């Protein structure tokens, strides 16, 4: 029961990644109730989490978290129901989790966020259909952008080129970008793209999902049906070859290999499956979250 | 006084975001009934058994707070339309749940999204819920000016943008309201709440939605500029636009958040209350009229019927009107009596049809204006105002004037008369049979007798309105041919309504008609120049008489008596709307038939489609003689 942490934790549970030195951070909303908020996690125990009493840092926010990333070690960004993009900040203590900046400027729920190459620079996407490019120590949206039509539903920055990143949309778009190029954006020639993921390991590789269940594999083609839902998320593990954790509203994880073979098949959640982030020290766990309140530690057979 | 309410896609607590927003100065709060990102599976397991509660709670606002403070919004998530089966079935009964859930509540009003061309399964679905139980609850269908891909930035390097000119394409949002709405059959319940983006389109898409029924107009705060103190305000094209929405009272929904951070919030709302104060006021007819905008009235038939008395007590609040009737009388007595004999030469008037006797006082003004003498008649054949008539003729008109209750065409004039005056007018000129009347009163004026109103003639144009439309289609009667009410004129103020040409004559009539073979039936041909993509639904009627040489009265928009409220518009619906593509001509028929007992008129359009021959035999519609 840290200072400042609200005693009870929102049931839906919407993100889920380690750092470094392997403690946990937790982004969770209420959906549905009387009040729609979100609050903020850490547990430097993994296993403890999701019981609140014992975890290393809270916070309550204003509206619900929809999506959140690491920035460095320290740096918390949000994409908040309110339209804005929040920066949180853990103290030199690492007990209190206290907000450096919150900027309301998407005019609908910022529905996806993350981090370029630099870790100065970020990329935002909304339900108003803008992309906005942030400068993280200015606290000022550096550019605006409007290239699709409909809602933006994942940006994805590239791992090491920081100028560019991968954004799809209900548009049945899938936009490359370059912010050193006078068009910044390149359309990627179905069904709605839903999830985005860079290959670690591959500069001009990546995957994606669609709102039917099919991950794909795309150069700058070979896809599965993985899922019988929504692909929401799709995360690489931290191998020399790496896996491929595939989540969906289907209840399901899945674990796939290179050429998108199924290896690993979860069915412990009950509701939604909206995260995984593959543990740092010991590179077979993995770890899920969703919106049953549950965080399932999987041990992926490699 | 504006009706503007906030649009919020993220309420945190309802009792907290309606105090702010209301502190603010709103007068409702557009928000939704489902956590935006709470999606729900209704078929496959594990998600389907989710454990509740579903949304917030009713009872954490008033019933009287539900009922005139909220407006729903569906999740932006339910897709009836995906290409996917598996989200089309979940999209169902998800909007079946928050619609349900809305007139749960009995909210005001309910918002759903055309974003898109196909939303053919979204208006089967809305359809079946209206056809469960009938409520009042309103639907107001979101759509843009300019759809999103007709906006986005021209960035994306290998899909540039559109860059010439495509002039049914940038009226593509109308079809997809208008595809919607016919789907629904036109339901009363659904309107439109347009959306107005940063770039306003050409003026034909802005005209294509005159007529249409707009319930609400929604202003983000990304399209406001910024003035030198830094408040937010507006461009003068967007301005001309609320100034045109205004004037349709529609209610302005702001939404998105404040990009004006040194500011407070309620500033966008302090500009719509400015833009609103500086307008020019109400100009006497508009402050007349107002009331009565697209409100349908049976037209009246003052012969068959008798007027009541505060029917003349309005047609008598004219005084534009009646000036011009003595100005005319005091015109004609001048070329008539020269100044040698005004003192020898007495002019017989007839007022034909003298009601109250605004006419015999406008006559006792004019030849006391050009001194000259008159003797008065005074004909009216309604028995109740003959009473006014006679206490008026005994307490001060006295000997002068003579009362005579009787049918002006059965009257047996002791003498002949240098003037008749009449005012047997209606909005179609002789939709009250003015010509059968004075036909019949002719044998009694002179061979040299002047007659006033001297001639009038009808005028017709083509309306698009999809708001009158519907409220003829709402006038069913429980016992007569479920089609009567589309083959019958209506006197209304219209309103909200689009012109699509210019008016071009109809009928015409003189009168003393020296003509031998007198027949007052007429058949017409019109062609009227369609430079517009819309929707046939009718054609509004005016007038122009002539009172005497250049004195004239006249409903005509163009030629319109400045300042005068008399005769609101007359509508000729048809039953079924009819497309009208750019260029087109329309081509209209219309025909005055009598018989020795009824008058009426038939009409039909037969360019660039035939429509069925409206108001056959009179059998939906006579004018009694
Ligand atoms: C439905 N109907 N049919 C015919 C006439 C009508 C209207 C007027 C005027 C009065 C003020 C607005 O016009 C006149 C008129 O001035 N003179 N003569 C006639 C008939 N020949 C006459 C006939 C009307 C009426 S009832 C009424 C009551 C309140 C508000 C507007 C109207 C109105 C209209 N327009
Ligand atoms: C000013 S509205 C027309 C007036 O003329 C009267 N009127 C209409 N037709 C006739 C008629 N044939 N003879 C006499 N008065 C008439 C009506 O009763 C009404 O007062």
């Amino acid at each position: 029961l840290p200072p400042n942490a609200p005693a009870c934790m929102e049931r839906q549970l919407e993100a889920a990644r380690y750092r470094s030195d392997g403690a946990l951070l937790l982004g969770a909303s209420s959906l549905s109730g009387r009040c729609w908020a979100g609050s903020l996690w850490l547990f430097k125990d993994p296993c403890a989490a999701p019981n609140e009493g014992f975890c290393s840092a809270g916070v309550q926010t204003e509206a619900g978290v929809a999506d959140l990333t690491w920035v460095g070690e320290r740096g918390i960004l949000v994409a908040s129901d309110s339209g804005a993009v929040e920066l949180w900040e853990l103290d030199e203590n690492e007990t209190l989790i206290v907000s450096k900046f919150c900027k309301y400027e998407h005019d609908d729920i910022v529905s996806t966020v993350s981090v370029l190459s630099s870790g100065t620079q970020a990329v935002s996407g909304s339900k108003d259909i803008c992309i906005k490019v942030w400068d993280l120590a200015q606290q000022v949206v550096l550019s605006s952008y409007r290239a699709h039509a409909a809602q933006v539903t994942c940006v994805a920055a590239s791992p090491h080129k920081d100028s560019v990143f991968l954004s799809c949309s209900e548009d049945n778009r899938i936009l490359l970008w370059d912010t050193r190029c006078p068009k910044p954006a390149s359309q990627i020639g179905g069904y709605l793209p839903t999830s985005l993921a860079w290959h670690p390991q591959q500069s001009e590789v990546f995957v994606f999902g669609d709102e039917n269940g099919t991950v794909s594999l795309v150069d700058t083609v070979l896809s599965s049906a993985v899922h019988s839902q929504c692909v929401t998320g799709l995360v690489f593990s931290p191998h020399s070859v790496p896996f491929l954790a595939s989540l969906s509203e289907d209840c399901s994880l899945a674990v796939l290999d290179s050429s998108l073979s199924e290896l690993f098949r979860s069915q412990a959640h009950r509701d939604f499956v909206r995260d995984a982030t593959w543990s740092p020290l010991n590179h077979s766990l993995l770890t899920t979250v969703g919106w049953d309140h549950q965080v399932v530690h999987h041990v992926v057979p490699t | 006084r504006v009706s503007s309410g906030r649009d919020l896609n993220c309420v945190p607590e309802i009792a907290d975001t309606l105090g702010a927003v209301a502190k603010q100065g709103f007068d409702f709060l557009c928000m939704p009934v489902f956590h935006p990102r709470f999606k729900r599976e209704f078929i496959q397991e594990p998600a389907k058994n989710r454990p509740g509660p579903q949304t917030r709670s009713d009872l954490l606002l008033s019933g009287r707070d539900w009922n005139t403070l909220i407006v729903g919004k569906l999740s932006p998530w339910i897709r009836p339309d995906s290409k996917v089966e598996k989200i089309r079935r979940n999209s169902e009964a998800a909007m079946l749940q928050e619609l349900n859930f809305g007139a749960y509540l009995g909210l005001p009003a309910f918002l759903l999204p055309l974003n898109q061309e196909d939303n053919t399964n979204l208006a089967r679905v809305l359809t079946n819920h209206i056809h469960t139980g009938h409520h009042s609850s309103m639907f107001w269908m979101r759509v843009p000016l300019v759809a999103p891909e007709d906006l986005r930035d021209d960035i994306i390097e290998n899909a540039p943008t559109t860059h010439t000119e495509e002039y049914s394409g940038e009226e593509k949002t109308w079809m997809w309201w208008h595809n919607f709405r016919t789907l629904c059959d036109y339901s009363k319940r659904i309107a439109v709440a347009l959306e107005i983006g940063a770039d306003l389109p050409s003026n034909h898409v802005i005209d294509r939605w005159l007529g249409e029924p707009i319930k609400a107009a929604i202003l983000p705060t990304s399209i406001f500029l910024t003035n030198k103190k830094g408040f937010p305000v507006l461009s003068k094209m967007h301005q001309r636009l609320i100034f045109r929405l205004l004037k349709l009272e529609v209610q302005f929904i702001i939404t998105g958040t404040n990009h004006h951070s040194e500011k407070e919030f309620c500033s966008y709302l302090q500009y719509l209350e400015y833009l609103s104060q500086n307008r020019p006021p109400p100009n006497a007819y508009e402050l007349f009229a107002k009331g009565y905008e697209d409100y349908l009235q049976s037209p009246l038939q003052p012969l068959m019927d008798n007027l009541e008395s505060q029917t003349y007590e309005v047609f008598e609040k004219d005084p534009i009107k009646y000036s011009q009737y003595q100005q005319a009388i005091y015109k004609c007595l001048l070329d008539r009596v020269p100044e040698e004999e005004k003192d020898t030469n007495v002019q017989v008037l007839m007022v034909l049809g003298a009601g109250r006797g605004p006419l015999v006082n406008a006559s006792l003004r004019a030849a006391k204006q050009a001194d000259r003498r008159i003797k008065l008649y005074a004909v009216e054949k309604n028995p109740n105002a003959v009473v006014t008539l006679e206490n008026w003729q005994f307490e001060e008109w006295g000997s002068q004037v003579t009362v005579v209750s009787s049918d002006m065409r059965e009257w047996v004039a002791p003498e002949k008369a240098d003037i008749i005056v009449s005012e047997l007018l209606g909005s179609f000129a002789d939709n009250e049979l003015s010509p059968e009347c004075l036909d019949g009163a002719q044998h009694f004026l002179k061979d040299d007798g002047v007659s006033i109103p001297g001639e009038y003639t009808s005028f017709l144009a083509p309306i698009s309105s999809s708001k009158l439309y519907n409220e003829v289609r709402a006038c069913r009667e429980k016992d007569r041919d479920p089609e009567a009410q589309f083959e019958m004129p209506y006197v209304v103020r219209l309103h909200n309504f689009h012109q699509l040409s210019a008016p071009q004559p109809c009928f015409t009539f003189s009168h003393p008609n020296r003509d031998p073979m007198i027949d007052n039936n007429r058949y017409c041909t019109l062609e009227f120049p369609v430079e517009v993509n819309t929707v046939l639904h009718g054609f509004a009627g005016y007038f122009e008489t002539v009172l005497y040489q250049d004195i004239t009265l006249s409903i005509r928009p163009e030629t319109h008596s400045p300042g005068m409220f008399s005769w609101f518009p007359i509508l000729f619906p048809i039953k079924q709307p009819i497309t009208v593509r750019e260029g087109q001509t329309i081509c209209v028929r219309f025909w005055r038939c009598s018989n020795s007992k009824k008058v009426w008129y038939e009409w039909a359009v037969t360019a660039p489609v035939c429509s069925a021959i409206h108001n056959p035999t009179g059998r939906s519609y006579t004018i009694g003689l």
